[PDB]
């Protein structure tokens, strides 16, 4: 019922998320930052039934930063994606969920940007752009409509703005704020929170 | 399936810019995982005054809208003048209000340009009857709503409206696994709807 | 509820309790007294108390008018059949439980009506919650052709056993004696339980409670 | 479900009756001025408890039927007559059971004799000489009466005892409470008082 | 649904005074619509200053009332001291919790004295939540009892009346009256009334009869 | 619930126990499990009390008008058919224990029989109810042709006694009926008299 | 899902000991299958055991008891498992296997006369334990227990003869009105002399 | 779901409703009126199961108009209230889906304004103020705290605006626009909707 | 499945039908339900063959080991005890009823009837399987004392055939065994040799 | 109640203006239609560094905060520095997550003034460990949200905050039948917290 989105460009990935945490008719928090800094160049988008989301994200962050610490260098984004997929697939039996829908986004020095998709059944698939949650239905069409394999950063930002204002126009849920960050060779850049 | 699922709804479309209403829909009966047909026209020529729409259930939509056609021609005879869009929506809603909770799965939109001008109403199985400027129903209705909301403009020129309808229907069927087939465009101009064309998504992909 | 009846030498001596139990809470300490309809056909019942009561009223009416048409006193078997057929067709529905007894030209009679319409002519039956204990008392101490006081006693301990050995039963013991000549209002015959003395002396004081609005309406 | 409670105790030619004022949808109060006690005669009242729809239905239907009876016989109804009356109305709708447990408090139109009675939800009167309760908090309310009652109560003490009983009881029930109304029917006049109840 | 674990009724009632602690209960053991017996006390003596009451699934009543004594004995062997009231309360809360997901279908009341000898009553729920209280009635008739106790002792809805501290005699009279009254409207209660009184001079227990039905 | 009937030359012999159960408790231990439908036509309702008793009584109602109309003794086959359709129509809600046995002027003695649900058999002997399952072997090994009334009685008593010993849902005393030219001979073997085929 | 059950066990205290009884009957549902099995057993020279409900579980109880009893006799100190101890031990077993949802589909009766004092104990499916002057299980509780308490109310203490007569009269009633009851039954009795289970007795037709 | 609210002043009743209908996640009409015109001085607020609400509301519409034309005079708000209560309670036992929760508001020349709360159980109840829908949960407290039995139209509108702002702050659904009308001695008065 | 065994003077006589069902189908019609447990101990299975014959093999294994270690042929009561425990539902998914009977020097023939669930009771004769219900009465009527081998065999065959006719789970031929001190005598009864009985 | 009579709590609230956080909760315990007690301390006092709330299950919350108090004191004795609010919240979250979906009905919310400031974290049964500023939990917490939102201001004053909390919970219990009794209030200032007051609801009604 939440909303994620990622867009892959020539040398950057722009991702965005909602900041609403609700358990009932009422939302309890309007600043929920649900994006986990995997490393200096990798972000993890986590959504699903809450409680397990935070724990699985912390486990992955733990062990990835552990890898980087034990090994000098840092994991390639493909490695992180496959690692998370394996964890989720293997654990799909015993602890009956982790029930988390993921979007792993990252950019490395020489293999370029990347963006990986995960449902709670742990199905990994690279894609130029994707989304999650009920809102994704109203959005993937727009992403198809105004996306090209090459897109300037500002054009990607305004496309995202178009998508989010469409969400507010048409979706039934209330999403008055939207975190957004961008990944390139210069680490990870916070961006202007999209508010109304 | 013991013979009764008939649909679950695939990617309708309708809006009412200042040169009448245009409607659009695809053609892909989804018998569970297997396509029943690629050439199921979903726009229904109720009369040269008013257009229906098939969605949610094939047989129920077709039957009840044909019955509506009977009823409205009876009306036009008795009153000697054409029935209004709102009245037709009322008739359909009252007809379908009974048999509530018996498995009906209608998702029609009544479209026409009556004396009040453009007429567009959403009539469904469970009794919703609402007018509006923008509509689409079916599985791909969400994608349709996306593209439509980003294309719509009451002052949009006619040909660009055609382009909007084609783009919306194409994107929706491109994402949906359950919507497909050839796109149909019907323009309800001044008195008497006019068929636009029936183009194919495969060719559209080349055009796009 | 625990009701029982026997056919002694010259009549029937019905027995019943007066503990109405709405759920596991005593509805009435002196439950609406279980004896019923027009003379020489008194019956007592149990189960869904409401329907027992209103069925008895219905049959009472329908049979009283019958008797008035006849000019002759009604017969037990008549009420028996009526209760049969009404506690019938509403089968799979509420129904009730009944002990029907009376003394007509054919002497005493005693049938035990059941919800679906199961009936049977017996010298002794017990119905209700403590029917099991009451039947035990009977089968222990019943011998045919008891005397009036003997039958009254027998039913007294029959009901008492149900009173002291059941959860849904126990109050004033009620006796209902119908004979070819006589009829008794033993209401109630004997009470084993007395409310303990209230050692508290609360004597609710005036002005105990604040009052917001005091509206008075003289009538006379 | 909606909740509430009613009660009536007899006395020395004086009967008391009371019911709460909370109207809440199964968790949440809607208002504190809901009507549960209704006048059926000069000196005859009925108090309802249960589904608010059945409360306001049985009350109106009883108004109907009793008014018809009054106009027919031309005489104010006997309390026992009303008791049997309502004993029927619930019963015709046997397999539609009106989810309510009415109570009756009244006096003799010829002698002003004390009288109370209650009904099961399909009609099975408990013609009691002391008290009846109904609604959700029946057990607490029984508990209060079972001690607080006393024989031959003069009207002021009767009012004080009913006040104390209901205020002790409904305070202990979650879904009922929030205001208590009280009526005292004596041989001549009627007093209706409202009580400082915990409004929580 | 409804468990295979029969309900045994009973009623427990306890008031803490200034130096005493009333613990009293009906002694009737019942299931369904039949009484097992008439001389089953539901109050058990633990220390010279603490007395437990337990009611509910009578099997669990027994298991608890005889598992606790083991804890007391071993705590005495390990600490050279008879545990105080609060110790009993915390112990009972934990041991009740220990069977969280298959709980003891029991309601339990602790009556006793504190360090200063003031009255103390601790009331529990089946899982183990507990809180210190001046008085509480627990069990089948708890609904019929507790509000009357609230009125009489806590002076709720009492206005313009002094708060007379509870004397031993008044407390005993009140308990006897409330139990004889509860025997009227609750069916599970009857056949006797056992009362345990905890005083600094030890424990003396009294019994009276109720409606034998 | 061990009704059984035997046909012999010129008459029939019936037999059933006296125990109506409510599960594991006996409501009545002297139940008159033999219903005389007419002067010389009996039956044995079994399977549940009310649905069988009422149907049997209704069949007595019918066929009485029908015999007065024809002004001839009722034919056994006629009773069988009537009490067949009367069951068959309501075969979806009723239980039943029809083993109709009786004598007629024309065709000697008959034992028509059918469990609940309706159908027709005119067999030599009929067994129905609980204990029939247990008594099948004994009856099959013992029944012969042409046995007269006295050994029919002894055979019936023995079979019912075996059922009595092995069944737990049937018991009490053994009621018997010997229908023949002159009339019915209802007797009640109980206690010592019932066959004692000891266990060893 | 108890396979084969017994009907009931009756037992009443008396001056000098405790007398209990039960009937030989093995029921596979409404089928009366086994008609000579003993459902009461002599624990030791001071204690018996009565059993209702399932029988196989009763045989397993006989196994474990007859092992522990001998285990005690071998020690040869003089101490014996008093009936109170046996009752207490049955309760804990009933828990130890009910606590893990695998109960013993039984209702157990202990009757003992230790140190000049009688003792009667009830144990059931769920480990509900207590002591009472007169006990009855199953439909026995609904039928004979009322009569026993009725008579015991007026007379506090019974001699052996009168208590035994009470026993056979209640057993006659139970045979009359209980479906799962047999015509024949033992009666057991403990005194200072010893446990003396006696007779394939029967409710001679009356 | 939806949300309705009524506030009664010393001499007027003020109503407000949200203007969005849903199918699953979408808001087909953003300009939807859920509030009907019973007669010259009586307004009806309806909500509940789709389909039933409009049918029952217009049934009452035809009834009350027929009453007015049969009699010439005007039906009192209390009378129409009881009439709706009966027409709703009777259908309870023979119409399984008939969910309509109502707030019937109006003015009477004699007894001033009168607002009626109406659960779909057809349990009519007078109220100085009331509300239906989920948002009533979050809002009835605010409506309680800042209410006085006497409130001029200005404070009433401001309190209502406070209520709506609280919804937009906390409620998880998206309700951007609300229709507001007030009933007084001079018929009903349309008030500008509350846009954000 | 109509296993039934009888003790005679000097040994026991077994007997069982030969039919295995899988619904309305006859899986096997020559099923040999007698199982050699030892040199002079057999058993008879009933229902859920797999969960029986596995028990049979396991118990015969344990008996063989016990016999070779004690150095004397096993007592019948011994083999009576190795079913009783593992049929006391140590597996409890063992719907199975086995009547074991053989011969020992110590107490001659013995017959035990370990039922469903785990009991272990000795009887002079025993019956098992589905068809038992149809012959309980017959065997209670016919069995006596002091029967010899010939008449015991005729008894066994008669009872088995009587079960054979009625129960749908009894078909094919009749198997028999005559355990005695001298030896074993297996025999199979087929065709005309099954005792017939005159039909109605 | 075959084996289930769990006590519970409802209508807790808190907010964290400049002078530190305030805990205010009611004390009505209901067991169906039956209020079991009146003054159950729905503010669990873990230690004079932290405070905790109780809702959903009284026994569950009681024990789990008890055990966290054990863990926290252990942390103090080992590290000899006070634990952080974040550390406590995360520890409880891990401790409760295991036993996932086992029937835990915890709805607590931790508060305290640690060395980085005054903090407030929500911890529920299903692992929601969310920071925040203005929180309230329980069946009648919706009204608390309403009023508190209308009263909250990060620059609010001490007596102003006291009246805010009191009035808010009073409205809440006035609307919720499952919330009542006397309200308890707790103030968490700079390290070491004080108890403001705990007064009865009827007194509050007379005040208003």
């Amino acid at each position: 019922m939440e909303y994620l989105i990622g867009i892959q460009g020539p040398d950057y990935v722009l991702v965005a998320s909602d900041r609403v945490a609700a358990s009932n008719i009422v939302q309890m928090k309007d600043d929920h930052d649900k994006m986990f800094k995997m490393s200096e160049k990798i972000l993890l988008l986590c959504v699903g039934e809450a409680g397990d989301t935070v724990q699985f994200a912390e486990y992955i962050q733990k062990n990835v930063q552990l890898y980087k610490m034990r090994n000098g260098y840092e994991l390639s984004p493909t490695a992180a994606a496959n690692f998370t997929r394996r964890n989720l697939a293997d654990c799909l039996r015993s602890r009956t969920p982790y029930h988390v829908n993921l979007l792993l986004a990252g950019y490395d020095e020489h293999e370029g940007p990347a963006l990986y998709y995960m449902d709670y059944l742990a199905a990994l698939a690279k894609a130029p752009f994707a989304a999650h949650g009920y809102g994704a239905f109203l959005t993937l069409s727009i992403l198809d409509r105004y996306y090209t394999p090459t897109i300037s950063r500002e054009r990607a930002v305004e496309l995202l703005r178009k998508c989010l204002e469409e969400l507010q126009k048409r979706f039934i849920l209330n999403l008055p704020t939207f975190s957004v960050r961008i990944i390139d060779k210069n680490g990870i850049h916070d961006l202007d929170n999209i508010s109304f | 399936e013991p013979g009764i699922e008939m649909l679950h709804g695939t990617t309708t479309l309708a809006f009412k810019f200042r040169h009448g209403v245009i409607v659009a829909a695809d053609s892909r009966a989804t018998a569970g995982a297997y396509i029943a047909s690629q050439t199921v026209k979903k726009v229904i020529e109720i009369n040269p005054y008013l257009l229906g729409t098939m969605a949610g259930g094939a047989a129920d939509c077709s039957f009840w809208e044909r019955l509506l056609a009977r009823q409205c021609r009876i009306y036009e005879l008795r009153n000697k003048e054409r029935i209004s869009v709102a009245a037709a929506s009322k008739l359909l809603a009252n007809m379908v209000y009974q048999y509530k909770g018996m498995g009906l799965s209608m998702g029609t939109m009544i479209c026409g340009w009556d004396k009040r001008g453009p007429g567009l109403y959403y009539v469904d199985s469970e009794g919703n009857r609402i007018s509006g400027a923008t509509f689409s129903v079916g599985s791909g209705s969400v994608y349709a709503y996306g593209v439509m909301d980003r294309g719509y403009s009451y002052d949009l020129e006619v040909e660009q409206a055609y382009d909007l309808a084609r783009r919306a229907i194409y994107q929706a069927t491109y994402r949906d696994a359950y919507s497909g087939g050839a796109v149909n465009l019907y323009h309800v101009r001044e008195d008497g709807w006019i068929r636009v064309s029936s183009d194919n998504v495969a060719d559209l992909h080349e055009k796009y | 509820t625990t009701i029982a009846g026997v056919v002694y030498k010259d009549g029937i001596v019905l027995g019943a309790d007066t503990r109405a139990t709405e759920g596991m809470v005593v509805a009435d300490k002196n439950c609406s007294k279980i004896h019923f309809i027009s003379p020489n056909i008194y019956c007592c019942g149990a189960g869904t108390a409401a329907d027992t009561d209103m069925t008895t009223q219905l049959i009472s009416s329908n049979l009283e008018l019958h008797s008035l048409s006849t000019g002759r006193l009604p017969r037990v078997v008549t009420a028996n059949r009526m209760l049969k057929q009404m506690l019938f067709r509403y089968q799979g529905y509420i129904g009730a439980a009944l002990v029907l007894g009376g003394v007509d030209v054919t002497g005493p009679h005693l049938y035990s009506i059941y919800p679906h319409g199961s009936t049977d002519k017996l010298p002794y039956v017990t119905m209700g919650s403590g029917s099991l204990a009451a039947m035990a008392v009977f089968e222990d101490k019943f011998r045919p052709d008891m005397e009036e006081e003997e039958a009254k006693n027998l039913v007294s301990e029959a009901i008492a056993a149900g009173i002291f050995n059941d959860l849904g039963s126990g109050s004033n013991i009620d006796l209902c004696v119908i004979s070819k000549n006589k009829l008794d209002f033993l209401r109630p015959y004997t009470v084993p339980n007395k409310k303990g003395t209230r050692l508290g002396r609360y004597r609710c004081e005036k002005g105990t409670t604040a009052v917001l609005t005091e509206k008075i309406t003289p009538l006379e | 479900y909606n909740g509430g409670a009613v009660m009536a105790m007899k006395g020395k030619n004086c009967v008391a009756i009371a019911a709460d004022r909370r109207f809440g949808i199964q968790a949440q109060m809607v208002t504190t001025d809901f009507q549960k006690i209704f006048p059926m005669g000069d000196r005859l009242y009925i108090g309802l408890a249960g589904l608010a729809t059945d409360v306001q239905t049985v009350a109106q239907r009883l108004k109907f039927r009793l008014n018809l009876y009054e106009l027919k016989e031309g005489r104010q109804i006997k309390p026992y007559t009303l008791m049997s009356m309502v004993a029927n109305l619930l019963y015709e709708k046997r397999f539609g059971p009106y989810y309510t447990e009415p109570v009756i408090a009244g006096l003799d139109p010829k002698t002003f004799k004390p009288f109370i009675c209650s009904l099961d939800l399909i009609g099975c009167p408990m013609v009691t000489d002391d008290f009846v309760v109904s609604g959700t908090c029946a057990e607490q309310m029984y508990g209060m009466c079972e001690s607080l009652w006393e024989p031959n109560m003069d009207p002021d003490h009767l009012f004080e005892t009913i006040s104390q009983a209901m205020l002790n009881a409904v305070d202990r029930d979650a879904v009922s409470g929030m205001g208590v109304i009280v009526h005292i029917i004596e041989k001549d006049k009627i007093t209706t008082r409202t009580l400082k109840a915990r409004m929580d | 649904r409804f468990s295979p674990y029969v309900f045994n009724g009973g009623t427990i009632l306890a008031i803490a005074g200034e130096d005493f602690a009333i613990v009293a209960s009906d002694t009737r053991l019942s299931e369904g619509f039949s009484i097992h017996t008439r001389d089953s006390p539901k109050c058990y003596k633990l220390t010279d200053k603490t007395v437990i009451g337990c009611s509910g699934f009578h099997g669990d009543c027994l298991t608890l009332t005889k598992i606790i004594e083991a804890r007391l004995k071993m705590y005495k062997h390990s600490n050279n001291k008879a545990m105080t009231t609060g110790a009993i309360a915390a112990m009972l809360s934990t041991i009740l919790y220990s069977r969280r997901f298959f709980p003891y279908y029991v309601y339990n009341i602790i009556g006793g004295l504190d360090e200063e000898g003031k009255g103390a009553v601790y009331s529990f729920d089946p899982v183990g939540s507990y809180q210190r209280d001046s008085f509480k009635a627990g069990g089948s008739a708890s609904a019929m009892l507790q509000p009357l106790l609230d009125n009489q002792v806590g002076f709720k809805n009492m206005q313009n009346v002094e708060h007379v501290p509870l004397s031993l005699d008044r407390a005993m009279r009140l308990v006897k009256d409330v139990f004889i009254s509860a025997a009227e409207r609750d069916v599970y209660t009857g056949d006797a009334l056992r009362i345990c009184i905890v005083t600094k001079e030890g424990i003396r227990e009294e019994t009276v009869s109720l409606r034998k039905d | 619930t061990t009704i059984m009937a035997v046909q012999f030359d010129g008459g029939v012999v019936l037999g059933a126990d006296s125990r109506t159960t409510t599960g594991s408790y006996i409501a009545n231990r002297v139940t008159d499990k033999l219903t005389p439908i007419h002067d010389r036509i009996f039956c044995c309702r079994s399977g549940s009390a009310a649905d069988t008793q009422a149907v049997a009584d209704a069949v007595t109602y019918q066929l009485g008008f029908h015999s007065i109309e024809l002004n001839e003794p009722p034919l056994v086959h006629t009773a069988a058919s009537l009490f067949k359709e009367m069951c068959y129509r309501y075969r979806e809600d009723l239980m039943a224990g029809i083993i109709i046995a009786g004598w007629d002027p024309q065709e000697g003695g008959q034992v028509y029989s059918v469990p609940m649900g309706g159908m027709m058999v005119r067999q030599s002997f009929a067994i129905g109810g609980s204990g029939s399952s247990y008594i099948y072997g004994y009856v099959d090994a013992t029944y012969r042709e042409g046995m007269t009334k006295e050994e029919c009685l002894q055979f019936t008593a023995n079979a019912l006694a075996l059922a009595m010993e092995r069944d737990g849902s049937s018991g009490g005393v053994i009621r018997l009926a010997a229908i023949a030219e002159s009339g019915v001979e209802r007797q009640v073997l109980l206690g010592d008299q019932i066959p004692k085929f000891a266990v060893a | 899902n108890p396979m084969v059950t017994g009907t009931s066990v009756l037992g009443v205290k008396f001056e000098g000991g405790v007398v209990i009884a039960a009937d030989m009957l093995g029921s596979y549902g409404s089928l009366a299958r086994f008609r000579n099995i003993s459902r009461i057993m002599r624990v030791n020279n001071s204690t018996m055991l009565g059993a209702s409900g399932d029988y196989a579980d009763f045989q397993y109880l006989k196994q474990v008891l007859g092992q522990m009893v001998i285990d005690e006799e071998l020690l040869g100190d003089g101490h014996s498992y008093s009936p109170r101890a046996i009752h207490s031990w049955l309760t804990r077993a009933m828990y130890s296997r009910r606590s893990k949802m695998n109960p013993l589909w039984n209702t157990m009766v202990i009757g003992g006369y230790a140190d000049g004092e009688s003792f009667l104990g009830y144990v059931d499916m769920l480990g509900v334990a207590y002591e009472a002057p007169s006990l009855a299980t199953g439909y026995g509780a609904y039928l004979a227990q009322p009569l026993l308490r009725e008579v015991l109310e007026k007379q506090p203490v019974l001699s052996q003869t009168e208590a035994r007569d009470l026993v056979e009269r209640c057993m006659r009633v139970l045979y009359y009105r209980d479906a799962r009851s047999y015509n024949r039954f033992q009666i057991a009795t403990v005194t200072e002399k010893g446990v003396e289970i006696e007779g394939p007795l029967s409710t001679e037709t009356n």
